[PDB]
């Protein structure tokens, strides 16, 4: 369930991007999902120009766990900015981090 | 997408109506305003407001969005003090949750008793006196009374007149373990129910639409609807009447008070333009007699406009029935104990069970 916060969300993430294993954008995370090395999948349904019907379609296919950022471009923190502005964020290995269990 | 609104609300309610003020909001800002009333709106809401999906606004009954708002799927509205004035504290307690308020109240509902005056100049003070009316209307063609079967809502009130009720509210607070659908008072509402059905004064299988028809069309002397049913009987040219639900054991039927809310989807690209609808567009005189002329509201939550209809004695007897029942909970819960209150209903009119055996099953899959 989309039940956290933004900071929260934003702090899950700068764990990941500091100690973890991780992708961004289209391409990198298609091929994350077709390989079957991701655990999660962030999505930005807010964001621009996302191919969001094509990366359900692969995270289907590939059983793995999408979870929904709903904020927009405004007071974003750091992780959650480069979330924004990618659109999609690919788990790879969460670290330090406790987003695998708290997001999926 | 951003620069465009989204709407659901309900297909019984003015939709068409809420389509005018959405059109003027489009001239005077240039952004297109969409209305949909898609079936089981509030059940795909939570699917598709979770992906990203979903319309900018979903309105419903007040009891649906605890349980939007604890999947955190609602934007939290902020109306300062000056518009939070213009409308009831009653109205925007529905639409609290957790403390914080999850949407906009926009009016209060409560099922009243309708009935066609050419063949009941006088209508029945008493559930049990329709057993012999009936009789005498079958006698000439007709039947006392029709109402929809099929949604715990209708016949809630007649459960809850004796004793029947959701969760013990005790003292600011819900107790989701203490529930009400199994107690005798709730067992006497439902046996004569149940009772009706037996001695063919009511059929079973009668749902909205059977029971919309047959009183429109002047086929049976009563009927039980809200606010927005006024309307088809009105084009119908029937001559009715809307009062106080009977009673039941000398009891005042307890309807269920929900009001009509607009929440505001959390991952809508647009909040700023939905609130700036909602506060200065839907909820002004101008907004509601749109919406309230195509389907009644019933009492609305914008005290300037409620006065001006405070005197429809249809509003009237609206407010001394949602007087006499309970405002529903908005708590997540809620959904468990309808869809509990609606099989076990379902099933002892059918047979498939007896009374005791379906409001056993629903008193635990309530609290469930
Ligand atoms: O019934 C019409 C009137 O309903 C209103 O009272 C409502 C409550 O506000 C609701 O929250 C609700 O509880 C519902 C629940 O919300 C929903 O899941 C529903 O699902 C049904 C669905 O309506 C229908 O498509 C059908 O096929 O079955 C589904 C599952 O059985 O059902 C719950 C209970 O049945 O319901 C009550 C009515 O019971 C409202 O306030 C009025 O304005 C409206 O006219």
């Amino acid at each position: 369930a989309p039940v956290k916060s933004q900071e929260s969300i934003n702090q899950k993430l700068a764990l990941v991007i500091k100690s973890g294993k991780y992708t961004l954008g289209y391409k990198s995370t298609v091929k994350s999902l077709r390989q079957g090395k991701s655990k999660l999948i962030i999505i930005a349904a807010n964001t621009p120009v996302l191919r969001k019907s094509e990366l359900e379609y692969y995270a289907m296919l590939s059983k793995t766990k999408v979870y929904y950022f709903q904020g927009g471009n405004n007071e974003l923190g750091t992780a959650v900015g480069k979330l924004f502005r990618v659109g999609v964020v690919s788990i790879l290995e969460a670290g330090d981090s406790d987003i695998l269990t708290t997001l999926a | 997408e951003e620069g465009k609104l989204v709407i659901w609300i309900n297909g019984d309610k003015g939709y068409n109506g809420l389509a005018e003020v959405g059109k003027k909001f489009e001239k005077d800002t240039g952004i297109k305003v969409t209305v949909e009333h898609p079936d089981k709106l509030e059940e795909k809401f939570p699917q598709v407001a979770a992906t990203g999906d979903g319309p900018d606004i979903i309105f419903w009954a007040h009891d649906r969005f605890g349980g939007y708002a604890q999947s955190g799927l609602l934007a939290e509205i902020t109306p300062d003090k000056a518009f939070q004035d213009k409308l009831y504290p009653f109205t925007w307690d529905a639409v609290r949750y957790n403390g914080k308020l999850i949407a906009y109240p926009i009016a209060v509902e409560a099922l009243s008793l309708i009935y066609n005056k050419d063949l009941l100049p006088n209508p029945p003070k008493t559930w049990e006196e329709i057993p012999a009316l009936d009789k005498e209307l079958k006698a000439k063609g007709k039947s006392a009374l029709m109402f929809n079967l099929q949604e715990p809502y209708f016949t809630w009130p007649l459960i809850a007149a004796d004793g029947g009720y959701a969760f013990k509210y005790e003292n600011g607070k819900y107790d989701i373990k203490d529930v009400g659908v199994d107690n005798a008072g709730a067992k006497a509402g439902l046996t004569f129910l149940v009772d009706l059905i037996k001695n063919k004064h009511m059929n079973a299988d009668t749902d909205y639409s059977i029971a919309e028809a047959a009183f429109n069309k002047g086929e049976t002397a009563m009927t039980i609807n809200g606010p927005w049913a006024w309307s088809n009987i009105d084009t119908s040219k029937v001559n009715y009447g809307v009062t106080v639900l009977p009673t039941f054991k000398g009891q005042p039927s307890k309807p269920f008070v929900g009001v009509l809310s607009a929440g505001i989807n959390a991952a809508s690209p647009n909040k700023e333009l939905a609130k700036e609808f909602l506060e200065n567009y839907l909820l002004t005189d101008e907004g509601l007699e749109a919406v309230n002329k195509d389907k009644p509201l019933g009492a609305v939550a914008l005290k300037s406009y409620e006065e001006e209809l405070a005197k429809d004695p249809r509003i009237a007897a609206t407010m001394e029935n949602a007087q006499k029942g309970e405002i529903m909970p908005n708590i997540p819960q809620m959904s468990a104990f309808w869809y509990a209150v609606r099989t076990a209903v379902i099933n002892a009119a059918s047979g498939r069970q007896t009374v005791d055996e379906a409001l056993k099953d629903a008193q635990t899959n309530s609290s469930s």
